[PDB]
């Protein structure tokens, strides 16, 4: 078996800049049987290059492949925002093997999130569980800090975050953070706050509600 | 229109068996090696099995040898994968794939892919979701938010839409999250101008085919 190491793990670039992706094999790949795929979330892989450098049918000219033996390259000369994806290399000279891919973020100007907080429904408190949701709509970069405070006590372990992919239009992210509680601990408290701290924020934003509103 | 369509995925208990099918169109099927490739959730791609145009040469990855069997029928433009003795590692989206044409050997690279079918290996039971509403508040820059909380369901996936496809702008639907329950959950939210809370109704349509669940929750101000 051959191992394919891709570098870097992530690549964040502005539109127009040139991306350079690398794939290094643990051995030599016979006849330079190396391919490059593009995969966007929820979709199947789209073959870009194969045989090191032959562009697949219908692929823009900016996608070019280089390399030989153990060092192969994928170059993306111009960058459109529709290039936020993961890019895999694959050899077929040996079993066939894939790399783990190189994520490609599209860079843009700093954008602060608008924050919303959702108290649990009352259908759901009948269920016996309380879910408190905090939304962070369309911001950049992805790096953001969300924290729950219940009666002004910082919470730990009872939160799960979920993030959208980069928007195709404006290349932003939107984030969900769900704080899960029992019906009991939920009603033994009053003030539920969600505190967001982000790069495009002068200082942390806090959205909250009192259980009687 | 070159097309590959997989079928036969779903939830199966560990040790169980499942048969995958992939129908193909738009090319001379009997002159092509057909290939199966899988992708576990969150991970990369892993080639599973391939078969030459006349079944003379059959190839398996060591991860599935002795357990998976591949076969085709050039009279139905179809390739098959009999999976047996299924493990948790076999939980993946299984792709049926075709090489770019004129390739020198059976296993190469793959220009055409199917939509993929998802095989969940788990003894957990299929469970429909619980759809709770995220009622709109009462405003950042004149913007309001609202959505549906899709709580506790297994296995993947669920689809969510708003006003059965009509509302698309401002929607941000999130990847599912694995609770310690072992069940999945997700939210789907919409950002709207505050005033249009009176001039439009917002109905979220949740769909869980793994349990034939169809939910239409109407979201109103609380
Ligand atoms: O019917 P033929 O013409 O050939 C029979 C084959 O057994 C033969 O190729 C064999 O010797 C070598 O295969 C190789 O060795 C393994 C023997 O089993 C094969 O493995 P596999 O069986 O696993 O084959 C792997 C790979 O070669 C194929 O999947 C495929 O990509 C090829 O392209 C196809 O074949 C055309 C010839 O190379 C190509 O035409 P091509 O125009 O290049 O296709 C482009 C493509 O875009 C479009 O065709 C498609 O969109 C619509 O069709 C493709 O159609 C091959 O690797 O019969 C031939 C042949 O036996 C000999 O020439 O005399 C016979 C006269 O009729
Ligand atoms: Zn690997």
């Amino acid at each position: 078996e051959i191992v394919l190491t891709q570098s870097p793990g992530t690549l964040s670039l502005s539109p127009g800049e040139r991306a350079t992706l690398s794939c290094r094999a643990s051995q030599s790949v016979t006849s330079n049987y190396l391919a490059w795929y593009q995969q966007k979330p929820g979709q199947a892989p789209r073959l870009l290059i194969y045989d090191t450098s032959r562009r697949a049918t219908g692929i823009p000219d900016r996608f070019s492949g280089s390399g030989s033996a153990t060092d192969f390259t994928l170059t993306i000369s111009r960058l459109e925002p529709d290039d936020f994806a993961i890019y895999y290399c694959q050899q077929y000279g040996s079993p066939v093997t894939f790399g783990h891919g190189t994520k490609v973020e599209i860079k843009r100007t700093v954008a602060a999130p608008s924050v919303f907080i959702f108290p649990p429904s009352d259908e759901q408190l009948k269920s016996g569980t309380a879910s408190v949701v905090c939304l962070l709509n369309n911001f950049y970069p992805r790096e953001a800090k969300v924290q729950w405070k219940v009666d002004n006590a910082l919470q730990s372990g009872n939160s799960q975050e979920s993030v959208t992919e980069q928007d195709s239009k404006d290349s932003t992210y939107s984030l969900s953070s769900t704080l899960t509680l029992s019906k009991a601990d939920y009603e033994k408290h009053k003030v539920y706050a969600c505190e967001v701290t982000h790069q495009g924020l002068s200082s942390p934003v806090t959205k909250s509600f009192n259980r009687g509103e | 229109e070159v097309q590959l369509v997989e079928s036969g995925g779903g939830l199966v208990t560990p040790g169980g068996s499942l048969r995958l099918s992939c129908a193909a169109s738009g090319f001379t099927f009997n002159t092509y090696s057909m290939n199966w490739v899988r992708q576990a959730p969150g991970k990369g791609l892993e080639w599973v099995s391939s078969i030459s145009r006349s079944s003379d040469y059959i190839y398996y990855a060591d991860s599935v040898k002795g357990r998976f069997t591949i076969s085709r029928d050039n009279a139905k433009n179809s390739v098959y994968l009999q999976m047996t003795s299924l493990r948790d590692e076999d939980t993946a989206v299984y792709y049926c794939a075709r090489d770019p044409g004129g390739m020198p050997t059976t296993v190469t690279t793959w220009l055409y892919w199917g939509q993929g079918t998802l095989v969940t290996v788990s003894s957990a039971s299929t469970k429909g979701p619980s759809v709770f509403p995220l009622a709109p508040s009462s405003t950042s820059g004149g913007t309001a938010a609202l959505g549906c909380l899709v709580k506790d369901y297994f296995p993947e996936p669920v689809t969510v839409s708003w006003n059965s496809g009509a509302l698309t702008s401002g929607v941000h639907t999130f990847p599912a999250v694995l609770q310690s329950s072992g069940l999945y959950s997700l939210s789907s939210v919409v950002t709207v101008p505050s005033s249009s809370l009176g001039t439009q109704t917002y109905i979220c349509n949740v769909n869980h085919k793994p349990s034939n669940t169809k939910v239409d929750k109407r979201v109103e101000p609380k």
